[PDB]
């Protein structure tokens, strides 16, 4: 489905952190610690990237597993149906633009 | 651990935020996995 | 239940709710314990 890998525990953290430091200025001020986390992990502090979304973004797509991954991510949706622009609009809650 | 460190105003802000995000997630899931075919639910408005 | 209030205990949800109810961190909670009772030689209390 669409924006469903809702790792609530992740999000609870993401929001609390923004509440404690909206500009991450303390992070800037504490490089010894800030440098311990990968920038990709830090992306998730501002970005809505849950551990699973991260795992998805890091998947290797190759010809050898393209169908396998399709079943892993889209499951029973026929790729032909998915391919229809209208289906996608709904699937991902996107505006026409 | 982190939640416990918030003040009241922040906690209320947090809870409101999270509930809104939770709804979008529950709704998206519901439509795909729970909604029954007889109900032509193709959107959150239809879900409503 | 034994609630481990040692400042470095990395506790459970009960430890956390106390922090939230009190609006304090682990270090403060540990000292708080010692303030109320200096005979508690552990960081642990019962959920009394």
């Amino acid at each position: 489905s669409g924006a469903t890998p809702y790792h609530d525990a992740y999000e609870n953290v993401r929001e609390v952190i923004q509440l404690q430091d909206p500009g991450l200025e303390q992070l800037n001020a504490s490089p010894a610690i800030a440098g311990l986390m990968h920038q990709a992990s830090l992306l998730g502090i501002n970005a809505s990237i849950s551990p699973e979304l991260f795992n998805i973004l890091t998947e290797e797509i190759t010809e050898g597993n393209a169908e396998e991954l399709y079943k892993k991510n889209f499951g029973n949706i026929e790729p032909a149906s998915l391919a229809m622009p209208e289906y996608l609009k709904r699937y991902y809650n996107l505006s026409d633009e | 651990v982190l939640t416990a460190g918030l003040n009241s105003q922040q906690a209320n802000t947090l809870h409101a935020f999270l509930d809104e995000s939770r709804s979008a997630a529950l709704s998206t899931y519901y439509i795909r996995q729970v909604a029954k075919a007889a109900a032509a639910i193709k959107s959150r408005d239809d879900l409503y | 239940e034994e609630i481990d209030l040692n400042s470095g205990s990395t506790g459970d949800w009960r430890k956390t709710i106390l922090k939230r109810a009190f609006n304090i961190d682990d270090v403060s909670l540990f000292r708080l314990l010692k303030i109320t009772d200096h005979d508690n030689k552990d960081g642990k209390i019962k959920n009394n």
